[PDB]
């Protein structure tokens, strides 16, 4: 049983706080947005310095 | 880990003269370390980590 409860805790709060999947753009120096798919709007705003 | 050691090569049949040529220019090639910046442009993923 006390095996249990701690195994338990352990699982509880491993899984409050482990990880997060992350696919935030690096900047301008990042594959998919230099070499672009299909499904990449990478576009702006017309008559721009940019 | 992978299970070869093999290795992609340009191709030109009994290469009369231009072999010597093509050789050292991919020496130097690798030489100035601009096929490192090409892989940043090309061979580069995101998620592996």
């Amino acid at each position: 049983a006390m095996i249990i409860v701690a195994s338990y805790t352990a699982n509880l709060a491993a899984f409050l706080v482990l990880d997060r999947p992350e696919e935030r753009i690096t900047g301008i120096n990042d594959p998919r947005l230099r070499n672009p798919s299909d499904k990449f709007i990478y576009a702006t705003v017309k008559q721009s310095s940019v | 880990k992978v299970f070869a050691s093999t290795g992609y090569g340009i191709a030109i049949q009994k290469d009369s003269g231009w072999k010597r040529q093509v050789d050292l220019a991919i020496l130097q090639l690798f030489g100035d370390g601009e096929m490192e910046e090409l892989e940043a442009l090309w061979l580069t993923g995101i998620c592996h980590n």
